[PDB]
RNA sequence: GUGGGAGAGGGUGGUGGAAUUCCCGGAGUAGCGGUGAAAUGCGCAGAUACCGGGAGGAACGCCGAUGGCGAAGGCAGCCACCUGGUCCACCCGUGACGCUGAGGCGCGAAAGCGUGGGGAGCAAACCGGAUUAGAUACCCGGGUAGUCCACGCCCUAAACGAUGCGCGCUAGGUCUCUGGGUCUCCUGGGGGCCGAAGCUAACGCGUUAAGCGCGCCGCCUGGGGAGUACGGCCGCAAGGC
């Protein structure tokens, strides 16, 4: 109901979960999907084939707001971050361009145990 | 198979079709060693076949065996503790034999009394998309598309 | 592939203000080249990091910058 | 003394962007999160993911080094002021003014103590969820002290090169930081790797000695009992010598 056509599509992909938004322009969202929107419930959404689905499910779900052009920005390293992708490119949604915009920062907040 | 690629054997070509295929679908009814009786069922499965239906036993023979290949199915590998079922394509040669080797089982599960007729039957079933065979083909592709979610464990 | 001080002039390493050669010794993002990549010797490098540093507080060179592949 | 140098050496004030959390707004549905699997947790009072605004605290990505500085502990954004150590060139000045150093005095990571602040992230104890034969644990969700600041204590450490300080002497080769030079190189001062002679039980050390000598300080004399007991000094306590 809003006919946007063209827009920017954010991948967030962790190694638990792959997550597809899909806004317009400026950034304000206009669907989204992702490995627990799609059946998977589990482990199986950190795979592959989930975040198939997911940037999938997401993308026909903007062709009905009329979406054609797509910016893809991508965060994360995770399984399926290229799988997701690759899923984007052959949805039909013509994508313009990928940037990696995964935030680093410079060293300023102590890490959970986890990752040190 | 640790050192080598161990080669395949080649089957002796048919005595009646000169077909290869033939002998080791003959091969697989063969039980205990007796090829005669084996030989005897396959081709007096090939009357049944050619006169109930109008058509060559040869060419439903291959028309059944190629309905029952496999084009994907599943294996097991040991992942962090328990293992997966992982989807993945079958070789043209374990094709050959899985086909074989369910139309032989398929057609012996059959209620009919006599041994050529199960076979025959089998064989028109199958090459008509149906029949016990083509079950076993169709189940084991669902499951490779059924745990789709493991692909990248190829292997 | 080539050295940042292999192809350049004579310029003024600790001049934080000069855009034009600085701009140069950046990465794709906004990084700070390594010296296998800039050719600069150990106490220039030192001068280098200084001044670059210097020319980010004033606006002019980025801290970091966006990936346009992958 | 003069003239030059490099440096996360210290103290003080100021300041910059990235990131986490929280709040406000926009847009937007049904989950997010997490694991080997999960579950507790959070989410329809609208989370996750996305754009914008704000607040606050802590730590400085790249540069970054096998690098540099410091007596040690230890020291990384940028700027300014206050300040210590140190090296080189000149051969100018004093004229043995030196070395070490029981006691003393000061410094001394982290944890911990007191008082008053601060509190984003992390996180002993603790509260849960899992695993398990059990789980007083490893894994997961929370979380207080604390971690940060000021002022005052505490004085331990694998405080490690497990190698006290200074001086002289005894093949070289190679990598490197920083000076000076008539700038394939020479010559100092550091940081590394091979290795002469030699030493070493062996590993290994070898102009950065674990070689050859000299001066001075500390320290050892089988293991357990035991860094315990007692006494003393110190400490608010923990406790230390
Ligand atoms: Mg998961
Ligand atoms: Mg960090
Ligand atoms: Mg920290
Ligand atoms: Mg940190
Ligand atoms: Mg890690
Ligand atoms: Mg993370
Ligand atoms: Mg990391
Ligand atoms: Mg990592
Ligand atoms: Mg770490
Ligand atoms: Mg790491
Ligand atoms: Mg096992
Ligand atoms: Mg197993
Ligand atoms: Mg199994
Ligand atoms: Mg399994
Ligand atoms: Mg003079
Ligand atoms: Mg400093
Ligand atoms: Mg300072
Ligand atoms: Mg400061
Ligand atoms: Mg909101
Ligand atoms: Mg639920
Ligand atoms: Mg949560
Ligand atoms: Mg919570
Ligand atoms: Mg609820
Ligand atoms: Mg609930
Ligand atoms: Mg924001
Ligand atoms: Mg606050
Ligand atoms: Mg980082
Ligand atoms: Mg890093
Ligand atoms: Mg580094
Ligand atoms: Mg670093
Ligand atoms: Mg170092
Ligand atoms: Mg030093
Ligand atoms: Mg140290
Ligand atoms: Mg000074
Ligand atoms: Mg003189
Ligand atoms: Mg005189
Ligand atoms: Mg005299
Ligand atoms: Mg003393
Ligand atoms: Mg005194
Ligand atoms: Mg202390
Ligand atoms: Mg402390
Ligand atoms: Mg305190
Ligand atoms: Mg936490
Ligand atoms: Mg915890
Ligand atoms: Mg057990
Ligand atoms: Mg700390
Ligand atoms: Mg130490
Ligand atoms: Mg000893
Ligand atoms: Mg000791
Ligand atoms: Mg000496
Ligand atoms: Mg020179
Ligand atoms: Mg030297
Ligand atoms: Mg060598
Ligand atoms: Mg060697
Ligand atoms: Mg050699
Ligand atoms: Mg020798
Ligand atoms: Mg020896
Ligand atoms: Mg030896
Ligand atoms: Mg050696
Ligand atoms: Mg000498
Ligand atoms: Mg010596
Ligand atoms: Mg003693
Ligand atoms: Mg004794
Ligand atoms: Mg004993
Ligand atoms: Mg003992
Ligand atoms: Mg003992
Ligand atoms: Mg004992
Ligand atoms: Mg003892
Ligand atoms: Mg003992
Ligand atoms: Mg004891
Ligand atoms: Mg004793
Ligand atoms: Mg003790
Ligand atoms: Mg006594
Ligand atoms: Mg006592
Ligand atoms: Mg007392
Ligand atoms: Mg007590
Ligand atoms: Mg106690
Ligand atoms: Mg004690
Ligand atoms: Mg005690």
């Amino acid at each position: 109901k809003r006919q946007v056509a063209s827009g920017r599509a954010y991948i967030h992909a962790s190694y638990n979960n792959t997550i597809v938004t899909i806004t317009d322009p400026d950034g304000n969202p206009i669907t989204w999907s992702s490995g627990g929107v799609i059946g998977y419930k589990g482990s199986r959404k950190g795979t592959p084939y989930a975040a198939q689905l997911a940037a999938l499910d997401a993308a026909k779900k903007a062709m009905a707001y009329g979406m054609q052009s797509v910016d893809v920005i991508v965060r994360g390293t995770g399984a399926g971050r290229e799988q997701a992708i690759r899923a984007l490119q052959a949805s039909g949604l013509q994508v313009k361009s990928i940037v990696d915009d995964t935030p680093v920062p410079h060293n300023g907040c102590r890490p959970k145990k986890k990752f040190r | 198979a640790r050192r080598r690629r161990a080669e395949v054997r080649q089957l002796q070509p048919d005595l009646v079709y000169g077909d290869v295929l033939v002998t080791a679908f003959i091969n697989k009814i063969m039980r205990d060693g007796k090829k005669n009786l084996a030989a005897r069922i396959f081709y007096d499965a090939c009357k049944i076949i050619q006169e109930k239906t109008g058509q060559e036993p040869l060419k439903v023979f291959k028309q059944a065996v190629e309905n029952v290949k496999p084009r994907m199915e599943v294996r097991s590998r040991r992942v962090g503790g328990a293992n997966y079922q992982v989807p993945m394509e079958v070789s043209p040669r374990r094709q050959q034999s899985l086909a074989l080797r369910w139309l032989v089982q398929a057609a012996n599960q059959r209620p009919e009394r006599r041994a050529a007729v199960r076979i025959a039957h089998e064989l028109m079933d199958a090459a008509e998309g149906k029949g016990g065979a083509v079950k076993k083909k169709e189940d084991v592709e669902r499951m490779a598309e059924a745990n789709r979610a493991y692909a990248h464990y190829r292997w | 592939k080539a050295k940042v001080k292999a192809t350049l002039g004579e310029f003024d390493l600790r001049d934080y203000r000069n855009v034009e050669v600085l701009k140069r010794f950046l990465s794709e993002t906004g990084k700070i080249l390594p010296r296998r990549r800039t050719g600069l010797s150990a106490k220039e490098q030192r001068i280098l990091a200084k001044t670059i540093k210097r020319a980010r507080i004033l606006g002019l060179l980025p801290f970091t910058e966006k990936l346009v592949r992958k």
